[PDB]
């Protein structure tokens, strides 16, 4: 149950988010918030696990998470995608202690119960001598992820057997995910593995940032503005669109100003442009055509960056795509999992260039993200104070001014600029609704 | 095979390098690198002993050349590099130095163990990175320049909040 | 008070343990379980502290624990065994900061109150100038262990002044403890000190393993089977007995198969065999005669291993005895204290041989125990997941098959093989009864 | 709310403190205690932050704490002393990540909101383009310390907007504070910065020690007695006074015996003596005249040491003043912040001498304080035990003997010796009253 | 007294030994040991300064000879050494190398500080072991073999979950 | 400029010194210091990169001379030095040793990286101090004496409970 203090705070916040346009500060770094959130958000929402291109062959697996629960995500010997809790049904040992690999079977080191990558318990040592053949193996298969599904290569799981389908949960966001995920015939590939590392910050600060925040560029990334890597125009995000959807999802799309021609479709290779013109609807094509930046968050904790950027201060920019998890470790700690993706049929020159543009800007050593990380840890630290927590966060950007764009051709609630905090407010409104749900939804 | 006076010079060169880094003398450090610099920090994943390698192919934590390493230093010379302003306090402990002849005369393969200690601000915590550095050093005048470094950390999930420090 | 969730989990557990033969997974790694258990188990049960042979001389002491409570266990100047809370009565300072030693007195470094090793406060600085001789010294002696007792050299303590006597608590287990502890006239000696190290696992996993589990040998210790150090027969535990008693206690006894002659009495030296034939009852003697392995747990967290094993892959086996504490540090952390013991009158050649057999197999660097440790830390980690915690542990070995042995000559509930999980079930049943006890017992 | 257990403990303690003269041991190291204390003590009491001499120029600031809450303490551009919560009103970032410095403005790195050192929000990037000039900047100034005040150079803060004034809170203690703080026209100066380090002990142990404990000198500082640096007379504290006030505050004052002439006024330099004779009342003068040691605690966690001591075993003593914070980090952890202060117009030779006398005795490397730290960490560790926590602390020094001094010329409740535990009892009484206050005071 | 070229060789030998261990080359490491090898890790207990020793008599954390060290390596060469499969990432930092003459000619007393760093799996934690190694090295051909090592750790309660790694 | 045999001697001197401290041989260590000894451990505070220095002026964690260092050792020779009785287990890891010529002949400027490891009692925790030591060593007979040491730690808030150990 919620403490009365937490309940009241959430109730007040649910009113404040659309009137004052503020949110209680107590949500950022608080042990009760984190414990309630674990069940109410991470025990119900759909959470990104893996991209299908990470496990392309039969027997391929990666080990991924919903909070502290560990799951084997694999392609089984029949070609089916599975998600198995990594806990032997006998005494709970990990049946896989690697981060990824390929195997036809998972053998528990403790007593040797042997599972197919299908999940089926197929082998029990001393089945006769110890169990008298009484043990019904099909009752002790690896425990499945209660809900597992894919959208365009992205594997999600939910801990709730009664969750809405993934497609309903994504809803109108699907239109925009297509623009990033479905451009090419052969599809996207994760190159190598994600960068994983620990930031002493709450996971929400990363989600909040990618869901709607272009504003921070001018100050947080001022060093990059000076080096010529970030947009120099302080008005850059006025040439864009701020979009949100049901279930907390939101994104922004920014293009160049009228007096700046940039190659269409983020300068993607010719063969990819051919394919996207035929794979996406005309409405999706025209939204994508003048894009320079796409940032968004799929509630709760998967963010997307599709950005056009130089690999150093002397280079012309190239497009790169990254997906990242803000994996919750504690009220004041997360593990970032940052993935670099590129179209499988992109020429090798473009894959290398895109990789470098991603690498020097984002990720653990990127010149942008390293400052983002410093901001989030700083917030988290001061937001652990009892007095600091009685305050509010200001999401008032646009208050008294924002009007929906009547001319936007895509679904969702859209505003004709990308200096706004409507997406962040929508993200935290869904968060608060889930926190207050005594029964799901 | 063999070296001797060269071992001393290379070892002193490593300690001088580490000193520049720990003093935040990034511009001076940048003068120690070669025009064809390759500076890389690979990703590792936990694998069974049988695996040929646990180093990730095609993706990296850091993969710099002379131009990107210049950008890195230029960023730290602005008034806005918040990750390192205020600066970390750091210490590069460089031990187990091994020197071997390189593929050319005038080149040396230099391998050292690094423990990097890091604190920030006034919070009572600290980070440690441990790893092995495999370098190619090239004779230049009466000293050396670094043409190549690979920093292989003894971690999969990295236990610091960014790689804002040069290792 | 218990949360409603924990209460219901324990109540359900108490039904499942003897019907489905399962136990809720939530008991392994949980902060509330740990906190309740600290009072309900460790505040009531008898806990092993020291062997009498560790403090043989007057003034000898060791510092030992019940959970976070620290006790001086000493032989005082009158020859009596004492257990004193290691906390000065004035402001609570440790009056002994060494792990062991010899002293006639404990002098508190803070203000210098001085205690006999008897526990009596015998000296107060400024008794006149500061206290005006009004301080009644005998009201401020070191606090005694509420209940302290010995069985055959083993010193136990309980925090509960109203506990059943040690002898009642051990009950029928005493018959079997004799077989391990009471073979010789001069008795057992702990050699040196215990190895002490930290394992990131819950203590119960060590206790569960030693109370009943031979089954794990084939997989966990497969490396040792290949090297010729563990029994190669997959049916080895069929030639044994699985025995439990009230108060959660249990053990297993395994001997060689009919077509394998091994020296009687674990090949103990001739003088010890002489003595044991005279010290133990004919029934005890005949149970011990064909023994190769004895493993057991004295509830809660003292385990025994009396095993016949090689000191390397090239050597004939020798018998060794180890006692160990699975000391509770937190839900996910324990400190092992592993003691090696040998009969004081065994010849020196045997003491050295038995020591090496123990050292290369069990303890911190042992080829068996190092894998045991890896398994327990793995289970503990994945058992911190909220979804993992909603499952069950499978203790169904023998369900629908086990019948008590009508021919067993010892006390307790006994089964004519040692592939069973009846002992683990009895241990957890008692643990669950204690967890639910609103008033003691 | 308090658990029933904690409530009953405190209620019993409130009775015991003045009858038995004992206090429950459960108050030293316990997670619920700490968490309730954070709100009930540190959320209401006046806490020392900084000395005015640390921020002498306009723009000067230091970063200081009330528990986890971080505040900028600065002299603003109009010369006013401010205390600002160090958390941007936007998304809560630290607007100052240095420990001290000088600036006219604080600019948040995250989005660049810019505040005067006055606290006023004076600049917002994209005020027009993002906010449409609808953001009322004067509603989003840095959050002030709810209560901020100074006494004779000492800056305190309270988190309670309805606190009693600092002057009422200090009450009769002001008479004695003057003797240490107000001797000179130019005032005191903090030299350099505090020493800051972490001790694994509860903060109350340091406060307890300085509020009234001279007794500990004989044993804790026995090494120093042998070196000739601590008073060799076991009766040394009989020549002194033990004094306490409302609000938990207390001090001791010790001078030399009749057969030991020491320079008057702690041998302070002539020009400081001249000034003190004219700044303090004759009553304060005559109390200070034969002083050798003054030790005390300003409730909760500010302690004062004004001591006459050698800088090594071969040197004549000189007086030094230290103020220290026992900063609460957790039930079992604190950060000491130890300041050295000296009169600004003291001759330089005396400043150096005083500094060395302080440095070799107190602070992180001092031959006294290093043993103090060891005692406090030792108590803390063993007082985490559940059984240890059911005991009592003995504060019976003087019970049946203490009579108030009818001849004492200062305010407060005064006893004619400094071996007594009345001050500690008074400190813990107030602590217990605050812990039990359901509504403030 | 004295050495010089010998100091270099011994130092290089120690760094080569550590390198093999950190690469999990156990079979190769086993070739560096002598037929009369004694490898021991003593137990220590906290004692007053007055105590003559704090090292436990008669009991040990590890007390290997050549046969038992072989067994240790043979175990790690099975497919079932679960404690080290998957392998730990470790680093042997070897510093403060002191070399003295032995009891025989051709024998050297070699003392080094060891900091051993260790991670396993993908959990964001690590162990550190610190200690002093006192060795007897014996000349063998143009190199050395280890006849003896005592690893004295700066710990009483050991702060790692097993001693599965050779130090 | 240059040294060589001197580098060896100084390096061996530093390891001998560290060894004495880690063995609690304080009286013997005291013999290594000069009559005009200055031993200091400055305070640092976090400041922006622009600040000329982050080292505090006029206040220190430790500022000893020969007389106060004697007092420190004499304290530890009583039966009552509670902070170090029972003694800590410590290890001075001394790395990155740099030797330069001093202001006089017969004086050398010596810079080394220090990582100090510390445990106490049976509690499963440990402290690490990291820092740079800058020393003046003076020739005395056939060895050296320490005339000056500055220990600059890579910390602002110190992460151990006292400085009862000599660094
Ligand atoms: S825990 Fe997996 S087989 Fe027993
Ligand atoms: S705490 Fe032991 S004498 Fe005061
Ligand atoms: S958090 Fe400070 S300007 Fe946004
Ligand atoms: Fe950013
Ligand atoms: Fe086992
Ligand atoms: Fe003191």
């Amino acid at each position: 149950m919620l403490s009365n203090e937490l309940r009241q705070t959430l109730q007040k916040g649910l009113h404040d988010v659309n009137s004052d346009w503020t949110v209680p500060a107590a949500i950022i770094n608080d042990p009760e918030v984190h414990d309630v959130e674990r069940e109410r958000i991470f025990g119900h929402a759909w959470v990104f696990l893996a991209h299908e291109s990470e496990i392309p062959e039969r027997g391929d697996y990666v080990v991924r998470y919903i909070s502290e629960d560990q799951f084997i995500v694999c392609r089984d010997e029949g070609g089916e995608i599975r998600g198995h809790l990594n806990a032997c049904r006998h005494r709970g040992m990990q049946v896989c202690r690697a981060e990824m690999g390929n195997t036809s079977h998972f053998r528990c080191p403790y007593h040797g119960w042997t599972y197919s990558n299908t999940g089926s318990l197929v082998g029990v040592p001393a089945g006769k001598d110890a169990y008298g053949n009484q043990l019904k193996k099909s009752d002790w298969n690896l425990r499945p992820m209660p809900n597992l599904a894919s959208y365009k290569g992205l594997i999600f799981g939910s801990l709730d057997p009664h969750a809405d389908s993934l497609e309903d949960y994504l809803g109108d966001l699907k239109f925009y995910l297509d623009i990033v995920l479905d451009r090419s015939d052969a599809g996207l590939q994760v190159v190598g593995a994600p960068q994983r590392w620990v930031i002493d910050a709450n996971w929400k600060l990363g989600a909040d940032n990618f869901v709607g925040d272009a504003y921070h560029t001018m100050m947080t990334h001022r060093s990059m503005v000076e080096l010529g890597l970030a947009p120099p125009d302080p008005q850059f995000a006025l040439y864009g669109e701020h979009i949100h959807t049901g279930h907390g999802h939101g994104l922004g799309i920014i293009g160049p100003p009228p007096g700046m021609p940039l190659p269409e479709f983020m300068g993607l290779p010719e063969n990819i442009v051919e394919e996207l013109e035929r794979r996406l609807t005309p409405e999706q094509v025209e939204i994508f055509r003048p894009t320079a930046f796409i940032h968004g968050t799929v509630f709760p904790n998967l963010s997307i960056g599709n950005f056009l950027m130089g690999k150093d201060h002397l280079s012309a920019p190239t497009a790169f795509l990254t997906l990242r998890l803000w994996h919750p470790l504690g009220p004041d700690k997360m593990e970032v999992m940052s993935f670099f993706l590129v179209e499988k049929d992109a020429p090798d020159w473009f894959k290398d260039e895109s990789y470098k543009s991603y690498l020097r800007t984002f990720g653990i050593s990127g010149g942008f993200e390293q400052d983002d990380a410093e901001n989030w840890r700083s917030i988290t630290r001061v937001m652990g104070g009892q007095f600091a927590k009685t305050g509010e966060l200001n999401y008032q950007m646009g208050r008294g001014v924002l009007e929906p764009d009547p001319n936007w051709t895509g679904p969702g609630e859209a505003y004709p600029l990308d200096y706004a905090e409507a997406n962040q407010r929508n993200f935290l409104e869904y968060w608060m609704q889930l926190m207050l749900a005594e029964s799901p939804l | 095979r063999v070296s001797d006076t060269t071992v001393r010079e290379i070892t002193e060169w490593l300690y001088m390098e580490a000193e520049l880094l720990d003093a935040g003398k990034y511009r001076e450090w940048l003068a120690l690198v070669t025009e064809d610099l390759s500076y890389v920090v690979p990703i590792r994943v936990t694998r069974e002993r049988e695996a040929v390698t646990d180093v990730v192919e095609g993706m990296t934590h850091m993969d710099d050349d002379a131009d990107s390493m210049e950008m890195r230093v230029l960023r730290l010379e602005t008034e806005y590099a918040w990750a390192e302003d205020p600066p970390s306090r750091s210490r590069h402990f460089v031990t187990n130095v091994r020197v071997a002849t390189g593929d050319s005369e005038d080149e040396f393969k230099v391998t050292s163990n690094l423990l990097l200690y890091r604190t920030r601000g006034d919070v009572a915590t600290y980070d440690v990175l441990s790893g092995e550095r495999t370098d190619v050093l090239r004779r230049a005048g009466d000293s050396f320049l670094m043409a190549k470094r690979v920093v292989l950390l003894d971690q999969t999930t990295i236990m610091t909040h960014n790689l804002a420090l040069i290792m």
